[PDB]
């Protein structure tokens, strides 16, 4: 069901993207470790991610959250990185893709910093780095983030380290 | 996966340290997210 249609780097909402990913870049307390050393990405490709199903059941969500909240969705504008980025935006997220062992308990966890989601695009702590040379810090190798429409209604705040 | 805090629907994790850090967020239900856009990039190595 799904669809995915190439953004031109003409179109203002290329740019909005892109601008919200290059300007989330920050240094990381494990120098690197898990995500590499860069102040900022060479974006290649901007896809708009399009299911019908997918779409109505978080809209259907959404609707949910906003009646038990003062209908504020509390909607926001996230990266997530992940291995199993293809299966997500085919069959859309579930618990096959929470962090099991995360800080705040085990569910499907989103950042502000786009630098934090690039930590987990190949795999928790960066995995072993790229499939292909085995570095976490490779500057040849494509990698994927998704920037994800998120519903935070009544969010719980857990002040931490 | 586990359950939101009772009566919340997700949970923001605020830094208190590291002050250049911005919020990280957990839900816990698949269809409170909507995967958008999907972008395909290298890091660049710094001059
Ligand atoms: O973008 C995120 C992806 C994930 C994430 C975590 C675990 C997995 C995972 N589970 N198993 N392998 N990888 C995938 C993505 O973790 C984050 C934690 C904090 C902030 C953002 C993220
Ligand atoms: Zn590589």
């Amino acid at each position: 069901g799904t669809i995915l249609i190439d953004l031109s780097p003409d179109d203002k909402e290329f740019q909005s993207v892109e601008e919200e990913m290059q300007s989330t870049v920050r240094e990381h307390r494990d120098g690197g470790h898990a995500g590499g050393i860069f102040n900022r990405y060479n974006i290649l490709k901007i896809q708009k991610v399009c299911n019908k199903k997918l779409w109505e059941r978080y809209t259907h969500r959404r609707k949910e959250v906003s009646e038990e909240n003062h209908n504020h969705a509390n909607e926001r504008m996230l990266f997530h990185g992940s291995p199993f980025v293809n299966a997500i935006i085919h069959k859309g997220f579930d618990e096959r893709h929470a962090y099991i062992g995360g800080m705040f308990g085990a569910g499907i966890y989103f950042a502000e910093n786009s630098s934090k989601s690039n930590q987990y695009v190949y795999g928790i702590g960066g995995g072993t780095g790229c499939p292909v040379h085995k570095d976490r810090s490779c500057y040849i190798c494509h990698r994927q983030l998704l920037f994800c429409r998120v519903t935070l209604g009544k969010s719980f705040l857990q002040f931490s380290a | 996966m586990a359950h939101s805090p009772p009566g919340h629907h997700s949970v923001t994790g605020r830094p208190s340290v590291n002050g250049l850090a911005l919020a990280e967020y957990v839900i816990y239900r698949g269809e409170q997210a909507y995967p958008e856009y999907l972008i395909t990039y290298q890091i660049m190595r710094p001059e």
